[PDB]
């Protein structure tokens, strides 16, 4: 992506939302057990390297 | 920089409203006829009531306006021409002989 | 007066503070607490020293 | 319609 | 949060709760969505 | 005034535990709060409140939790239904975005 | 039945209503 | 005393009739004269309305209801009025009502709601209502506090956490699944959160 | 005053049937046809029961 | 024909407050209707709370 | 004495204009809801004076 | 009148006089390509 | 059954709608 | 991909469909006072 902005005499940022499905599924099988599986796509936070 | 040693005062003003306390087992509106009005304790027996209000003092004679919320119901029967008949029943605080 | 005290029906004492008597109270460290008839007990007042 | 419950104060 | 829906599956928008001309105010009769 | 003893109720924003219906059990629930006066406070000029003498001090934090007074046979049926692996409570962040 | 043109809410198409196909908008009636 | 006067010249009763067809208005007449088709209404307030006097600089107000049926009881709703600002409506004329402002007893313009500290409700001289260890102070309805040392207040004011839970559930069914702003049709003019404005 | 308050809660429609159910079936059919120009809706008490 | 009053009015009823609270729930209340003189009493919000 | 709204508009004409726009007038006059009471309508703009 | 029915002043609604494939097309694509205001419905008193 | 946990509007339990069981809102999706 | 989108409810069945029928009947009855609606994810599919 190639953004072109107006010039500003101040260090500015660029806040791009890469819209994903930041979804949690919560399982509680027994008393006091709290198991969650997080998954977002495309920009997942877990691959085979971790 | 020369601020005085201050003390904080907190209060609220809630105008135009009546302090609703519902006679329901979880303080919610699950129906107009609540589950404690249909309870076996409060329907099959008679109970006294002793309410006790702690209010702020005022330099003026004030009143206490309590709403005992009832079922103030009319049923209008008009059997013939020019005949109108109404039957009133509010429960609990009925006013009929 | 000449009347009998108390000729009215006495409702029993509520078991919380500010009802039993209207004497000037005291804080937990000895600071004077004004009675329950006072206008200054219609709000809450809180003290706090800064960091 | 006729199935709508009646308006009362607080229920 | 979601407009009313019939279920014939297919998922069909229900026409209930829409505004109409009424001789009597519609809040005391129905819920207007 | 400058000197404000506050009393605040701070909501929970993390979407997995924001609308979660906890089933029975003993759970620990630990959290980190900021003391940074440039983060916990907002000025209408944007000045540095560390140089400008603003300071926050936390006396005590209490966790409150309002339970619905459900019947013990209804809340045992709801507990038993929500522990199936098909009745898992699934949530979604409203933004649902990767932030770069 | 053109139900592959509808957005799926869940596993079913979110079809519209039959009675919404026309219009009766008119000034005063 | 201030010279105001009202005088009625002539008063007429008007009545608008729907011009219904005479076979339709006879069919509706014949259906509505049955015993099963009786028209039944209710008062919107639906309450027995009792005024208890509070003396000057009085803090404790004890009342009593002697022994009754309590079946189909709906709840309580209470507001402090003023004796100056409330007429005696049992008589046809109140010569001691020297006040022509807003009447909170009739207009609905209640404003002394903040002047309540707490309420205790005990049925049958021993059964404290709601009982059952429901509230944070379960034997009373603490509406506000003057000294908070245990931290039981909401909304950056002195309204307690019991009473804010009760009033957001009495009006809105809000409080067991988080406190939030009720939608504007539930939050009417004479409701709680529309008018609850905390200050400091 | 009565040990079973149901015969006069159903009579005064405090706990009972909706107006689609206790009215005559011709009046319910009448009130649905004339609902847009002659409302018979608020003339009858509909109970809600917790 | 009967001269029998169908209004059995009670002294501990408040018909006025029953009607002021009714119009809040069945309609918009900030609007002004001059025929019933329906103009709700409203303090200025900047005068009450400074 | 055939005027409405503390103005000089008559009672026949206020009935017709509240029925032409809102179907209001045979079962009582009231404030129409804001979705029916549009900008170019009667009750939005009717301003009785004295 | 056959000309009120031709111009849809009185008669069937658009769910009835249109072809049933077009009614199913306009009901499926209603959320993104609305065909609803293209066809006139009669309102008969 | 779980229909005796609902308030009775009349003699019928006022059951909530089947469409209110899940949430679907995202940031424009 | 597709087996894990149906697991996480990105694409699949609505909460009226994958939940057990006792829980859906519970959530409709208690809907006015104890809502279970925002606890389950409903996929919308283009």
């Amino acid at each position: 992506m190639t953004f072109e902005v107006d010039p500003m005499d101040e260090p500015t940022l660029l806040y791009v939302l890469f819209e994903v499905f930041d979804v949690v599924r919560v399982h509680r099988p027994h008393r006091g057990v709290i198991e969650t599986v997080y998954l977002r796509t495309p920009f997942s936070a877990g691959n085979a390297t971790t | 920089k020369t601020a005085v040693d201050s003390i904080t005062q907190k209060k609220f003003l809630c105008d135009r409203t009546l302090w609703r306390i519902p006679f329901s087992s979880n303080f919610m509106s699950m129906g107009a006829l609540t589950d404690l009005g249909q309870n076996l304790l409060y329907a099959n027996s008679a109970h006294a009531l002793d309410m006790t209000f702690e209010v702020d003092p005022m330099d003026e004679p004030t009143l206490l306006y309590v709403l005992f919320e009832v079922f103030d119901v009319v049923r209008v029967h008009r059997p013939h021409r020019g005949v109108i008949e109404t039957v009133y029943l509010r429960t609990p605080f009925s006013a009929g002989n | 007066d000449g009347s009998i005290v108390s000729s009215y029906l006495t409702t029993r004492m509520p078991p919380w503070a500010g009802v039993r008597q209207n004497v000037m109270g005291s804080s937990i460290d000895g600071r004077p607490v004004l009675p329950a008839n006072s206008t200054t007990l219609t709000y809450e007042t809180v003290s706090g020293t800064p960091l | 319609g006729l199935r709508f419950p009646s308006k009362m104060f607080g229920g | 949060p979601r407009p009313p829906v019939e279920e014939p599956a297919v998922e069909t928008v229900s026409p209930e709760g829409r505004g109409e001309k009424r001789p009597r105010p519609d809040r005391e009769e129905t819920l207007v969505t | 005034g400058r000197y404000v003893p506050f009393h605040i109720q701070v909501p929970q924003k993390f979407f997995a535990i924001k609308n979660l219906l906890l089933l029975p059990g003993s759970y620990t629930y630990e959290w980190n709060f900021r003391k940074d006066v440039n983060m916990v406070l907002q000025s209408s000029l944007g000045n540095d409140l560390r140089v400008d003498g603003a300071s926050i001090k936390f006396d005590s934090i209490c966790l409150y939790a309002t339970f619905f007074p459900m019947a013990h046979n209804t809340a045992s049926t709801l507990e038993a239904m929500l522990r199936n692996d098909t009745n898992d409570q699934s949530f979604n962040d409203y933004l649902s975005a990767a932030n770069m | 039945n053109f139900a592959s043109l509808a957005p799926r809410h869940g596993s079913r198409p979110f079809m519209g209503n039959w009675q919404d196909i026309g219009t009766s908008n008119m000034s005063g009636g | 005393v201030d010279g105001a006067s009202i005088k009625f010249d002539s008063i007429c009763l008007y009545a608008t009739f729907f011009p219904m067809a005479h076979n339709t208005a006879s069919t509706l007449e014949a259906m509505l004269r049955n015993d099963t088709n009786d028209q039944s209404f209710n008062d919107y307030l639906s309450a027995a309305n009792m005024l208890y006097p509070i003396p000057a600089n009085a803090t404790n107000v004890p009342i009593s209801i002697p022994s009754r049926n309590w079946a189909a009881f709906r709840g309580w709703a209470f507001t402090r009025l003023k004796t100056k600002e409330t007429p005696s409506l049992g008589s046809g004329y109140d010569p001691y009502y020297t006040y022509s402002g807003s009447i909170p007893y009739l207009d609905g313009t209640f404003y002394l709601n903040h002047t309540f500290k707490k309420v205790a409700i005990t049925f049958d001289s021993s059964v404290s209502w709601p009982g059952n260890d429901r509230l944070l102070t379960p034997n009373e309805f603490e509406i506000k506090r003057s000294v908070d040392g245990e931290g039981y207040n909401v909304a950056q004011c002195n309204m307690t956490k019991d009473w804010f839970l009760v009033q957001m559930l009495a009006n809105y069914n809000i409080g067991y699944q988080g406190f939030y702003i009720p939608e504007s049709y539930k939050d009417r003019m004479y409701s709680f959160f529309r008018n609850f404005q905390p200050m400091s | 005053a009565t040990p079973s308050m149901m015969p006069q809660w159903s009579y005064m429609h405090i706990s009972g049937q909706d107006a689609s159910e206790y009215l005559s079936p011709g009046l319910v059919q009448f009130a649905r046809a004339t609902e847009t120009y002659f409302s018979l809706n608020n003339k009858f008490r509909n109970p809600t029961v917790a | 024909a009967s001269q029998l009053n169908a209004v059995v009015d009670l002294q501990d009823r408040n018909t006025e407050l029953s009607y002021q609270l009714l119009l809040d729930s069945i309609g918009d209340r900030t609007r002004y209707f001059s025929m019933w003189n329906q103009a709700v009493d409203s303090y200025d919000p900047d005068v009450r709370i400074i």
